[PDB]
């Protein structure tokens, strides 16, 4: 059975979203 | 990871699958050795996918 949410995928998503939010804060 | 040199064997079973699939646009599985090689390739591919469902293996 497929793993729907891998660890690295979730980590990269969170990191990119936080980076873009910080960019918008600027 | 814990068992290195495991992937080379699967690759040895998987690349002839590439050749077969290229030759798959016509009736070319006439013999039983061809069918056996094809089935070994499919089994190795499924094993690789099941392992790729993990972080270290992928």
């Amino acid at each position: 059975s497929k793993v729907i949410v891998p660890q690295t995928v979730r980590l990269a998503e969170e990191l990119e979203r936080q980076q873009l939010l910080e960019k918008r804060k600027k | 990871r814990t068992l290195p040199d495991l992937l080379p064997l699967f690759k040895t079973f998987i690349l002839p699958l590439e050749r077969i699939v290229e030759g798959l646009n016509k009736s070319s599985i006439c013999d039983s050795k061809a069918m056996d090689s094809l089935q070994m390739g499919l089994n190795a591919l499924l094993i690789l996918r099941n392992l790729a469902q993990d972080t270290d293996s992928v």
